[PDB]
RNA sequence: AGUAACUGACGCUGAGGAGCGAAAGCGUGGGGAGCGAACAGGAUUAGAUACCCUGGUAGUCCACGCCGUAAACGGUGGGUACUAGGUGUGGGUUUCCUUCCUUGGGAUCCGUGCCGUAGCUAACGCAUUAAGUACCCCGCCUGGGGAGUACGGCCGCAAGG
RNA sequence: CGGCCAACUACGUGCCAGCAGCCGCGGUAAUACGUAGGGUCCGAGCGUUGUCCGGAAUUACUGGGCGUAAAGAGCUCGUAGGUGGUUUGUCGCGUUGUUCGUGAAAACUCACAGCUUAACUGUGGGCGUGCGGGCGAUACGGGCAGACUAGAGUACUGCAG
């Protein structure tokens, strides 16, 4: 039960003696949508092959995605090999405000209201590592106080605390709706 | 020559920190005295010391890791640096990390951190970013 | 707890293993002295992951984790060769042919080609064609026998905690860590030892002190064996 | 350069006790003397041109002490340049 | 770098001073 | 470098400004063995204003001035503090054995090389002599040609900058 | 009505006629040129021009760089300026809290009311990011009067070039 979604596809042709050697490269990223992503490289010489290569690859690369509520927790700026993105939390009710490769990534997540902005290069592959490393730059409120050996409410504010309360039971009472 | 003492203050920690080294010694002033107790009491470092040398006197300062060996600090900034002055209204305050990292702040009633200038509703000239 | 008494350590000697021109350590503990211009291990830091890797070890093979046999350098290999046949593990003595762990969709079909291959000479046959083919066969029958050992029972998703030659397969031990169940080994003491979760502190020349450490192992494995 | 002999007179009779060897006045002293056998010396040996330059960081750090005299105490200042015979 | 650039430029300047060389009695004339 | 005797923040950078600045080149006066732009022939070539060969003048040299530019390159501005090491080499100090010399080893200060972590970079690679982590001050950059050209101005005997 | 970019086929010529904001479509068979048939976006409106902002982190304080992509002056000395080791005493200029006067209406906000709804109109807060007074505060920067020796500079003894 993963969304997939294909970001690029390139063809790539290495020189020989005889010609060209034409092949095919996909880009293809996999999401959970409660916030755990993967990206995935796949090359073959056909995109159908290209896809479904680049899919096993991202199965395997998951990792949690820190979120309050369905927003992250606080800004972030990532680095790759040139791209920069500026994941920064949004009120409720925004939308994936997000350009062409964060959107994938963003929205196989499941966050749902979040500002971005791509401040390097515009390559799709680059611009996914930029965006993958910003989120691995998150931190979580339990976390932090348990760094610094404070209890939660002297290092995380009031507000954080209360968007973090509220998700749980606005989530509770759904999920025991439905199951129970 | 030497331009900004809580500059390299901050730098010797955070070389130190990125390296795993367990003691930092560092010259000793009561400005960068006082500035390491907020990091302790705010529970970034473990425990400090000021001690004596050939000439001065000399703070160590010993550092945090978690019982994973991962680093108890996320990183430092200085904010105002000499030839720009940053200096924070009481109304309009830093905020690190959204929420979670911290800021210290010169203000008329000691060194204080972002949360207390607000309980307190007093203002003053920023120093840094530690998270 | 040491299974070889305290004075006899002094007898076997604990100070050998390299000179002052390879020495890449990052701990202040595991760094005594420095003389004759080789380092001294400390024997409670020896005997304190000593006894950490024996307990671990106790119960992860009481519950019923598996650690399979390796061995390259040219002072361990007959020291296991006996270990391993009083015990009857088969091991590989000469090469972990790089990408065996991974690629279990490939070193799988080659144990396939054995067993095709071993069918076919148990059937018994030999004349109807040229004998070059034939002394090929055996040729790399002998090979895979020599490089590929103690594949022949697992079917079981292996679990590695056995490092040999950290130093000079220092790609191998990135193979099994990219699947990574946690891995012990006698310290290479130019081997950095924060990666490996167990650095025991041993002698990466001596014949003794590689011999005696798995030995060790191999009894404490043992006594796990017996009382599954 | 100046022998330990010359120096230790110079000193002695600039300085403000028995003892000082970097007060203002005995560097200063000191400074003006090498720069005036220097520059005898440079009359004959026009193209001496890397000695030139040491006369030239010298005369650059007389100035930058004479500065500081003249912050720390205006009297002590004057009194340093009329017994020299300097003009700043 | 490349040496296509210095060349580009090169010509340029040994062009100019060819020029100058030409009109070296003339631009002392309507100089006056 | 050693001893810490001496003053007690006198530091750092430095717009304009001033000095120094390979080679070629200019002026007046000397000097000129070899080498030699220009210039003659000889040869190669379809053609040789060239490479090759035989000759050869300013120059190369000295004294006093001028010019002020180079791939004037580590293509890396100056100062300061911190961040694993291994191995060479050039100066100055000293403990462990002493033959009582020194490549005996040990430690520390200052240069100068090779390799190699953390980290940084688009990559090549840099890596305690940073292109790592930070602070202060200056210069400079903002698509390629037109062009570092024209016009105006300053400097220069001129070339020209 | 190609990708951007919401919307595709037949027919008429084929380097012509033409289209065109960029890549680019027309060399007698085109989703890109005219023509029709469908389709999308709007709608008393729809397109093209001219101008500004944006995207452009593409003058970057917020928010960039200089080894090789454009970018370190050829190197030093130093004027104005910028910048400042440890510490004690003091002022309160910068800094900061509160208070008073202003910051005139409309405007853009928030709330409410009235035009049959809206446009439009009215009432009350907010704003008016600042300036001039009084009352504190003294952590930092700074002015003044001091004090240290770790920076910098002298002294004495050697040493290499």
């Amino acid at each position: 039960n993963y969304i997939e979604r294909v970001v690029s596809i390139n063809r790539v042709s290495k020189v020989v003696k005889g010609g060209r050697r034409f092949s095919f490269t996909a880009l293809v990223i996999v999401g959970d949508g409660k916030g755990m992503v993967g990206v995935g490289y796949g090359k073959a010489k056909e995109v159908p092959a290209a896809i479904a290569k680049g899919v096993e690859e991202a199965r395997k690369n998951f990792f949690r995605v820190p979120l309050i509520g369905s927003t992250i927790t606080h800004p972030v700026q990532g680095e790759a090999a040139a791209g920069v993105v500026m994941l920064r939390p949004a009120s409720p009710g925004t939308g994936v405000i997000a350009g062409g490769a964060a959107r994938a990534v963003l929205e196989c997540a499941g966050v749902h209201d979040i500002l971005a902005k791509s401040l390097g290069s515009d390559n799709a592959i680059n611009v996914v590592h930029a965006t993958v490393a910003a989120l691995k730059l998150l931190q979580r409120p339990e976390e932090v106080a348990a760094r610094r050996g404070l209890p939660i409410e002297d290092v995380a504010p009031a507000g954080m605390l209360k968007a973090r309360r509220e998700s749980e039971a606005l989530a509770a009472a759904a999920a025991r709706e439905g199951s129970a | 020559t030497m331009t900004d003492p809580i500059a390299d203050f901050l730098t010797r920690l955070r070389n130190a920190n990125s390296a795993y080294h367990d003691e930092v010694t560092l010259p000793h002033s009561k400005l960068k005295a006082n500035i390491a107790e907020i990091l302790k009491r705010e529970g970034y470092i473990s425990d400090y010391r000021t001690e004596d040398a050939r000439v001065g006197k000399s703070l160590v300062v010993q550092l945090k890791y978690g019982p994973s060996r991962e680093r108890s600090i996320a990183g430092l900034r200085r904010v105002s640096k000499p030839g720009l002055r940053v200096y924070a209204k009481s109304t309009n305050l830093p905020r690190v990390l959204g929420g979670l990292g911290v800021a210290i702040i010169s203000t008329s009633s000691g060194l204080l951190t972002d949360r207390q200038a607000a309980r307190q509703g007093v203002g003053g000239e920023v120093l840094a970013y530690v998270w | 707890m040491a299974v070889v008494t305290m004075k006899q350590l002094l007898d076997s000697g604990a100070h050998f293993g390299h000179q002052t021109r390879r020495w890449n350590p990052k701990m202040k503990r595991f760094i005594f002295t420095d003389r004759n211009g080789i380092y001294i291990i400390d024997l409670q830091q020896t005997l304190t992951y000593i006894d950490k890797a024996y307990e671990f070890v106790k119960e992860t093979v009481a519950h019923g984790g598996t650690v399979l046999f390796v061995g390259t350098k040219k002072q361990a290999q007959e020291s296991i060769a006996e270990e391993a046949t009083r015990v009857g593990m088969p091991y590989v003595n000469q090469r972990w042919l790089g990408g065996m762990l991974t690629n279990f969709s490939t070193v799988h079909k080659r144990l396939q080609r054995l067993k095709e291959l071993e069918a076919m000479e148990q059937t018994g046959g030999f004349e109807g064609r040229t004998k070059k083919e034939i002394l090929m066969l055996t040729r790399e029958k002998n090979k895979l026998e020599r490089s590929l050992g103690g594949i022949r029972d697992m079917q079981k998703v292996p679990s590695a905690v056995w490092v040999v030659d950290t130093n000079k397969e220092h790609i191998a031990v990135g193979e099994a860590r990219k699947l990574g169940i946690p891995v012990i080994a006698i310290l290479d003491t130019n081997c950095d030892p924060d990666v490996v979760d167990y650095p025991i502190p041993g002698n990466d020349d001596a014949i003794r002190s590689a011999a005696l450490l798995t030995k060790v192992i191999a009894s404490a494995v043992a006594e796990g064996l017996q009382a599954r | 350069a100046l022998t330990a002999e010359q120096k230790k007179e110079i000193l002695g009779q600039y300085g403000l006790h028995d003892t000082d060897t970097g007060s203002p006045e005995a560097q200063v002293a000191l400074l003006t003397k090498r720069i005036q056998d220097l520059t005898e010396h440079l009359k004959v040996h026009k193209h001496d041109h890397h000695s030139r330059r040491g006369l030239l960081l010298l005369v650059g750090r007389r100035r930058r002490l004479l500065k500081y005299v003249a912050q720390v105490d205006v009297a002590r200042y004057r009194s340093l340049i009329e017994r020299l015979g300097l003009r700043r | 770098g490349s040496v296509i650039k210095k060349r580009r430029k090169r010509m340029s300047k040994k062009k100019h001073r060819k020029l100058l060389r030409r009109t070296r009695v003339q631009r002392r004339k309507l100089g006056k």
